[PDB]
């Protein structure tokens, strides 16, 4: 019932945030947040 | 037609007061026209 | 570093699509350990 499981999740409206990755030579990690101009900053997700 | 009515909002489901959060969620009049995210599934699209 | 090296620019939005969520057949249960089993399918157990 996975496979039910994920239809009844892409059953839904979605939106995504695409990136393009390139090396660093490093241990690197983003901090991305939306930023409205009628409102404050507010955090999304995690990601290194 | 009628497009002022549908960026108008139903009531009174907007308000915190009603228990049932998905009327939260799709108070709005556009969304409505697809029942994909309502979960509830026609088993027969025939007629007589 | 400088946050611009990666791009961030476009966003994708994608319509809920279709769900086929009818028919079960060969319900290949399976019965696991009490204490395997986690927080939501105990409740629905103890609803049962």
């Amino acid at each position: 019932q996975l496979d039910h499981y994920i239809d009844e999740r892409r059953t839904k409206d979605r939106t995504f945030v695409g990136l393009h990755l390139q090396n660093i030579g490093t241990s690197a990690l983003v901090i991305l947040s939306i930023k409205p101009k009628d409102g404050d900053s507010y955090e999304v997700a995690k990601l290194a | 037609c009628s497009v002022e009515l549908f960026r108008k909002k139903l009531e009174p489901f907007d308000r915190d007061t009603n228990p049932i959060e998905l009327t939260r969620t799709y108070s709005t009049a556009k969304s409505l026209f697809s029942y994909r995210q309502l979960g509830y599934v026609y088993d027969d699209l025939s007629l007589n | 570093w400088p946050e611009n090296t990666f791009s961030h620019t476009t966003i994708i939005h994608e319509e809920g699509t279709t769900h086929e969520e009818t028919g079960e057949h060969q319900e290949l249960h399976v019965r696991s350990d009490v204490s395997s089993l986690t927080r939501e399918q105990v409740q629905s157990l103890r609803e049962a």
